[PDB]
């Protein structure tokens, strides 16, 4: 669990340097990212649910695992998607703001794929559910937020895979 | 032999037709031919139980000394291998030509098969000659010039297919000689 | 002389031959009186004097409904591209007349004149110059890569199919329902927002603000079919540099 | 297992349900070139063909944890994940799994699952081979159809 | 190289394929006749890919997590003025995967 | 072009034969079923207007794709040119029910149809999902049983004009694949 | 050998106990369908010749390789004997489908039939074809859905009977594979 | 009558060539032997396809380390490329055997080919080792001394044509020496 701002206080500290011109030169580039990250995450945390209605509705229903026998049958297989695709939507909302995925593997990558194997969740269908919601955020966000904030996406679908 | 195309995955909970993140590109253009290939390879091991039969005894044709008392061929557990490995070769001469490329060839049979008959005292210089029949009679099916067994096909051209499978054949031969 | 018929349909008339039996009248036109006879045969006709009249020259003519298909493919071969020549070109049009050889879809776009808005815009100029064996291999992959898209296409079309049975049994129960609304369709009623509809919220199309099974595997049809387009494409541009590998060589 | 991850089925067999998985080694799938064998299955190469493909490996899992041990002289039969009932027959310490005379004894695997190598691929039952992509082909002409018809009066015999 | 300038783009036309169709006339060709070609190269001309693609995973930084902390494998530039160096030396760990300098 | 009776005279030059007795019991037989042919295609050709904008539309209904930016039935020349289209392919279906025969389907309209639609960007696969809903409204026309109009006919049974009108229509989508 | 009673009885005297009432269910059972079991061995003898003349002959038109000289199908004796083992394996089965259990299946006609087919050079691949053509065979029989002879039968259900002879085909085909 | 062949050859212009009757008889005068050298080209082009297959074969079968991962008859699309090589210089040499001399063989076949083969790293003696298989094929068609096969001709001799096709193989070796 680490920010961009404290990503950098263990490369300039875990060897035992000090705080160069090149690790003060990230920061920077970090501060200067600071004002786009909190209006990313402002508009995010007031459309969350309609991000994932529209990401649902855009990708997954449409194909058979929402009809019977498909993954996501029942009414509560059904809200644990909800539920589930809400911590994509949230913890992306948190790496987007740290600058650093690293609260993604910690508390959302580790123990995930092989939990959808045992639980039988298809990883297929899951990917396109969070492609379809990076879609839409980079709809509210912006482009360039947009870039962020689906840095992230990728980032679990990338782990996820 | 299933893996030597690559198909296409389209319902859900799949993890390919989303996650998957790549089309076989080099296996998408082996369909591109592909019913030409299919065609060439239904020529040979339609035809392989007789092909094996043909060569293995067209060595001994050639060489009497195999089937002698004290030759590699007597005994009827060497008569049996030695018609086993015929068909083993022909198999994956089949692979190779399926899959368009000689590293299934190579990897499976050919690894080890020179120190394998020079360790067991199999004459390699009569098993050149065995698997050299085959590269004659294999190039007949393909440009369909046998003799005794025509096959009917769709109106083409079936060269480089025997000469794709002529190169197989003496990357065996070369392989244990 | 095949090239001197192929011609005189391009540069007087401003089309094709419609087919082999309008091409082998003309051999008997010339077989009656020759030159001149052959030469009068298209300005003294009922089809001339109907388009151009007596003050327009001739042009190659882009018409909608061509009453053989097949005439429109030949007069694109036959006028391709904006700088090219009619001096020492091989003769092009007896083997697609009979069905021999089939125009290749790159030979096609040669003829047209260009449009400004493409939705996969051409790698002509943008292929880089590599040899001929890579080349060879740069087009079959986008062959390729048109089969494995199709037949994922087709597995779409199977959802869409099944999507709809799903729901036909009540689809045609609520079709003889009596749904009567509580406003938006009389002007008496107050209906706030939705006297239309408000404030950017029709959409970048129309049908993304319907919901449904049917209309949601619809826009999964549309992501995997619009790619096919931008690939079929891309097998085309492949294929005209291997004309030009091949014609130059 | 690449044959899995292409066709969909590695997803199911991904799952904590006890199974007995009877995955052929590829000199089993490189067996399949029989003359036989290669009319019934060279056609699922066709990438169209994942359709049956899913439905012939599927026919290798088998619910339950059955080991070789377990097989002491019994024949009890199972239908697989594909929906086709398969017989396991065990004697003679030769466990057999329709056409599979099973090569490697049992791989124990995590979700108390077990693999046993196969020497050949079973086909499920009642599988029918693809046909070949063939030509949508149309009636030449129409009055050789009506001619191809037999009128009332004929059926009757009031007419050759 | 394209040292081939000697060889021209006439390069494998192939001349003196004959066919003499009987007693009659030789009849010569000019066909260019190719391979069972390939030509295997890697990252064509254009892209060939479909959405269809999260592929991207992170290296494996050993026990601890992928990026995990390697600000022993990351950069830095400096040191201080009174470190002193050590006497034992118990070489090279790996990631100390959980834990960072910031536990 | 040919029509049906065309066809059975091609047939009989093949063998230089004359259309003899027994052929022409069949013949006599397409003469007496020709008052349902004029009274089929007569309930295709009052309805043409509205077949091609069900169809041209319910092609949208299953791809919104055409009608985003770039699509192929964006623009106002691109609808206008679609809706020109698919009553082309309406046309030459109806003159081959009149005719009897499907030559003049085959070589003014359909030959060279899928190359003419690579070259201009139509995407073929949505043609063949638009034709495939006029197959069905044409053969809904003929039995009678549409939901939204209903014709006047005579008693009877005319079936077997439906699915000759149907392997018109299905003769277009193996042209276009 | 053994059959369907002795079965449980070995079974139970591996235990060390007596046959009781939890195990007289899966025999009271199976002599309550004694009328289906020896209604579908009768479908079987009934075609016993004509089933193994459907099968070779099948085998050869999918292998024409063992008609060819140097084949195994090739002279009059290597014919008629591949008449008899298509057979004598057809007389066991429908002996093991009787009894109700493979043991004679295992210990008579299995007894080292892979050492057999070896040692007389006999491919194995068409004889696995084989044997697998009399399973389709015996399901279409058992079943009554063969195309061309129906035999007349009292209603009910025999999909226990035609899974049971198809696990003893198989059985035959992984020995001898 | 030779400046026609020059043309398609040397003139790129007029592919076929084809001499019909009249101008046979023009060239068999003024080609000395003529009737001995249409046979002798006719004993090698008759046989192209599998004099090639040996002499690439040959050259691995005494050189087996090409094939080995490393060399330069290992990725199929550089062993495909020595088999085309191959095949060019044994048609190039029977066009200077038609003609009767090495001027066109030289400066269209062979001019820089001793700088090509040295700038792709192609190992240049068994480029030498290959021919000379070429070179010991086509004094054994020519003479109808080959093993296999033997042809029916008028009878005569033609060493002096063979030793004519003797000198056309070793200034290829010379070149890439
Ligand atoms: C013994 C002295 C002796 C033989 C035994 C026999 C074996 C042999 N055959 C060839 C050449 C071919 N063999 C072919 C195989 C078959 N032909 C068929 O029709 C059936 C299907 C199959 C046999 C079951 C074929 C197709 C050929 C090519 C020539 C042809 O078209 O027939 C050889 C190699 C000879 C050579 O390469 O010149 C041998 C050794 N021949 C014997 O001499
Ligand atoms: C989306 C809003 C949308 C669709 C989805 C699609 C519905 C649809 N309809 C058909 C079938 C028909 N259309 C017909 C045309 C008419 N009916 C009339 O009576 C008048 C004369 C005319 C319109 C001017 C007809 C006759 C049918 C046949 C059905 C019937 O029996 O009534 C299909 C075809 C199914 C297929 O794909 O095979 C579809 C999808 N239209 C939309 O607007
Ligand atoms: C050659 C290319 C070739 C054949 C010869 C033929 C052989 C074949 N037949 C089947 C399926 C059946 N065969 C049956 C056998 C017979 N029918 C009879 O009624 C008598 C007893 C006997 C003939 C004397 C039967 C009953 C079936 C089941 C279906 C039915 O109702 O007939 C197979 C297996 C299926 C297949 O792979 O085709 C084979 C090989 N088929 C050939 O292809
Ligand atoms: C199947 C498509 C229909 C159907 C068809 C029938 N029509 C029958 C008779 C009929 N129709 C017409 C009009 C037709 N003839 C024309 O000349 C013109 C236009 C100029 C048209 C539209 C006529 C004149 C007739 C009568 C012929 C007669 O009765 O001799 C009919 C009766 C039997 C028959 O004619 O063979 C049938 C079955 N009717 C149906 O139920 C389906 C829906
Ligand atoms: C016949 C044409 C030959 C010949 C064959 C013999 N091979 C013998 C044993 C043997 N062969 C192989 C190679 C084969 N097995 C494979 O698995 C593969 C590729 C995947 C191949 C090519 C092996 C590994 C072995 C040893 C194990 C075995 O017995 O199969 C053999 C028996 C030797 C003996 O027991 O004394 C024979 C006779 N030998 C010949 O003389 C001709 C040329
Ligand atoms: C080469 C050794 C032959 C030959 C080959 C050709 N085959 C052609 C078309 C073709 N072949 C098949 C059967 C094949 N495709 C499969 O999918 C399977 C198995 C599942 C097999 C055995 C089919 C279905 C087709 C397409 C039929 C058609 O559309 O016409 C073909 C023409 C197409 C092309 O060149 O690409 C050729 C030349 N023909 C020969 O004459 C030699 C001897
Ligand atoms: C040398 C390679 C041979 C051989 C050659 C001889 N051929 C002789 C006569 C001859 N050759 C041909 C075939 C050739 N001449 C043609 O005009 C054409 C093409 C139209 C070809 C392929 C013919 C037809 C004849 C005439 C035979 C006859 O009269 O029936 C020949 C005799 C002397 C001469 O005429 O020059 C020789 C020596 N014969 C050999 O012994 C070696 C093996
Ligand atoms: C036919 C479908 C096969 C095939 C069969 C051949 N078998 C030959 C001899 C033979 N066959 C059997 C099988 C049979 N007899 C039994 O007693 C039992 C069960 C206990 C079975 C299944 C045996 C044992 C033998 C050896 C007997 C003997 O010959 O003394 C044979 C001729 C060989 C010969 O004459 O020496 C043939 C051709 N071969 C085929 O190609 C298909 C696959
Ligand atoms: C084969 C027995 C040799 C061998 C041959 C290779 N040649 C390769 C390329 C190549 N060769 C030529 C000369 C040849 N082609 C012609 O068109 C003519 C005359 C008409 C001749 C004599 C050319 C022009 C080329 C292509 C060079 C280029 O495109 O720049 C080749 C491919 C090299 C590679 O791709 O790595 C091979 C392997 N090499 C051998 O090992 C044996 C001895
Ligand atoms: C003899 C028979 C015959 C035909 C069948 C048509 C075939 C045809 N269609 C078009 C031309 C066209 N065709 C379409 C069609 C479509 N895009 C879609 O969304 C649908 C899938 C599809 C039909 C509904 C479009 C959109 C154009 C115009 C291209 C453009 O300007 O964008 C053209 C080029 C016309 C021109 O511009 O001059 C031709 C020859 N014409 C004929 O003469
Ligand atoms: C001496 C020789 C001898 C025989 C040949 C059989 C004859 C036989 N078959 C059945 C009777 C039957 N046989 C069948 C079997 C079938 N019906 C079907 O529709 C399937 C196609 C097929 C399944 C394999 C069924 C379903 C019954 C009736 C139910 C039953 O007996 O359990 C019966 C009992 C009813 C009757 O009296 O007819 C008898 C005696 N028994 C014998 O003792
Ligand atoms: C199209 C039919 C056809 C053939 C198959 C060949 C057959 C053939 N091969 C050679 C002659 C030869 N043939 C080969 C080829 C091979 N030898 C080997 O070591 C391997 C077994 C094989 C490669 C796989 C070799 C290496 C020579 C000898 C060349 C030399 O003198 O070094 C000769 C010359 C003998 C003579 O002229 O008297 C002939 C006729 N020729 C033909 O016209
Ligand atoms: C077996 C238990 C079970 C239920 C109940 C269930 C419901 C369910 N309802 C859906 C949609 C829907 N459901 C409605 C329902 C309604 N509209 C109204 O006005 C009414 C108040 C109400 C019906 C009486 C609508 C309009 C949609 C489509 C919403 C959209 O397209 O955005 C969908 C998404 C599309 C689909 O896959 O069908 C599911 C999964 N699934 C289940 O497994």
């Amino acid at each position: 669990m680490q920010d961009a701002i404290t990503s950098v206080i263990n490369a300039a500290d875990v060897q035992g340097k000090y705080l160069d011109a090149n690790s003060v030169e990230k920061l920077r580039g970090y501060f200067q990212t600071g004002e786009l990250r909190v209006r990313a995450a402002a508009t995010i945390a007031a459309n969350a649910a309609t991000i994932i209605k529209e990401a649902v509705a855009k990708s997954l229903l449409y194909s058979d695992i929402t009809r019977p026998g498909g993954n996501m049958y029942t009414t509560r297989r059904y809200a644990a998607c909800i539920r589930d695709l809400d911590y994509y939507l949230r913890y992306a909302t948190y790496g987007m703001l740290a600058g650093d995925p690293s609260i993604l593997d910690e508390r959302v990558l580790n123990g995930l794929k092989e939990t959808y194997n045992s639980l039988g969740v298809p990883i297929g269908a899951t990917i396109q559910a969070i492609q379809a919601m990076k879609e839409v955020t980079g709809s509210l966000v912006g482009s360039d937020a947009g870039k962020e904030m689906g840095l992230y996406f990728d980032y679990i679908c990338s782990g996820l895979s | 032999m299933l893996d030597a195309f690559s198909r296409v995955v389209v319902n859900s909970d799949a993890k390919a037709a989303y996650v998957g993140g790549s089309d076989l590109q080099a296996l998408k253009s082996f369909i591109a031919d592909g019913n030409k290939r299919l065609d060439a390879v239904n020529s040979i091991v339609s035809n392989a139980s007789c092909m094996v039969s043909d060569a293995v005894s067209g060595m001994i044709c050639e060489n009497p000394g195999l089937i002698s008392p004290g030759g590699n061929c007597y005994t009827n557990r060497r008569m049996a291998a030695c018609l086993r490995d015929g068909e083993i070769i022909l198999r994956y001469v089949s692979y190779a030509l399926l899959a368009g490329d000689a590293s299934v060839l190579e990897d499976r049979c050919l690894n080890g098969l020179k120190e394998t008959y020079i360790a067991l005292g199999v004459p390699t210089n009569s098993s050149i000659r065995a698997v050299s029949i085959m590269k004659a009679q294999a190039v007949a099916f393909i440009t369909n010039t046998a003799t005794e067994r025509k096959m009917s096909f769709a109106a083409g051209d079936c060269t480089s297919l025997a000469s794709e499978v002529a190169s197989y054949f003496d990357r065996v031969g070369a392989a244990i000689s | 002389q095949f090239r001197f018929i192929e011609l005189n349909f391009k540069h007087f008339m401003g089309r094709a031959p419609l087919d082999m039996a309008e091409m082998s009248k003309h051999y008997e036109i010339f077989a009656a009186g020759g030159y001149d006879a052959e030469v009068d045969s298209y300005f003294d006709s009922e089809e001339y004097l109907d388009v151009f009249g007596l003050d327009t020259v001739p042009y190659m003519r882009f018409r909608g409904t061509y009453a053989p298909n097949s005439t429109f493919n030949l007069q694109c071969r036959l006028q391709g591209g904006w700088a090219r020549s009619d001096k020492k070109l091989p003769m092009m049009s007896m083997l697609p007349l009979n069905n021999k050889a089939a125009i290749m879809p790159h030979q096609i776009v040669d003829g047209l004149p260009v449009i400004p808005n493409s939705e996969h815009p051409s790698q002509k100029y943008n292929v880089p110059k590599v040899s001929r064996e890579k080349l060879q291999r740069e087009l079959l992959i986008a062959q390729g890569k048109a089969n494995a898209l199709q037949i994922e296409l087709d597995a779409a079309y199977t959802s869409l199919a099944s999507s709809r049975a799903f729901l036909a049994p009540f689809a045609a129960m609520a079709a003889d329902m009596d749904i009567r609304p509580l406003y938006g369709k009389n002007p008496q009623v107050f209906a706030g927002q939705f006297l239309g509809v408000g404030a950017g919220q029709w959409g970048k199309t129309g049908a993304d603000t319907v919901r449904g099974r049917s209309r949601r595997v619809a826009a999964d049809i549309g992501v995997k079919e619009f790619q096919l387009e931008r690939v079929k494409q891309l097998v085309v541009d492949l294929q005209r540099a291997l004309a030009l590998e091949d014609a130059e060589a | 297992v690449k044959l899995l991850n292409e066709s969909g089925v590695e997803k199911l067999v991904e799952q904590a349900g006890p199974y007995t998985v009877f995955a052929p080694t590829d000199d089993a799938f490189a067996a399949l070139l029989e003359p036989h064998s290669f009319n019934k299955l060279a056609t699922l190469l066709r990438p169209e063909n994942n359709d049956a493909l899913r439905k012939v490996l599927m026919h290798h899992v088998i619910p339950g944890a059955f080991t070789s041990a377990s097989l002491m002289d019994r024949a009890v039969t199972v239908k697989s994940l594909a929906g086709e009932p398969i017989s396991i027959m065990g004697l003679n310490k030769l466990v057999t799994a329709g056409t599979a005379k099973v090569v490697r004894a049992d791989v124990p695997c995590a979700n108390g699952c077990i693999i046993h190598a196969v020497s050949s691929v079973i086909i499920p039952p009642n599988y029918v081979p693809v046909p070949q992509p063939t030509k949508p082909v149309f009636p030449r002409s129409v009055i050789a159809e009506i001619a191809k018809l037999p009128t009332p009066r004929q059926a009757l015999g009031l007419d050759p | 190289d394209v040292v081939n300038a000697a060889y021209p783009k006439n390069i494998k036309n192939k001349a003196p394929v004959i066919s003499f169709d009987g007693k009659k006339g030789v009849k010569l060709e000019m066909v260019t006749l190719q391979t069972f070609a390939g030509d295997d190269s890697e990252d064509t001309l254009f892209d060939y890919s479909s959405g269809k693609f999260m592929p991207q995973k992170p290296a494996d930084m050993g026990i601890a997590w992928p990026s995990g902390d390697g600000r022993q494998a990351e950069m830095k530039g400096g040191k201080g003025s009174f470190n002193q160096p050590d006497l034992r030396k118990y070489g090279p760990f790996p990631d100390f995967l959980k834990r960072s300098m910031d536990l």
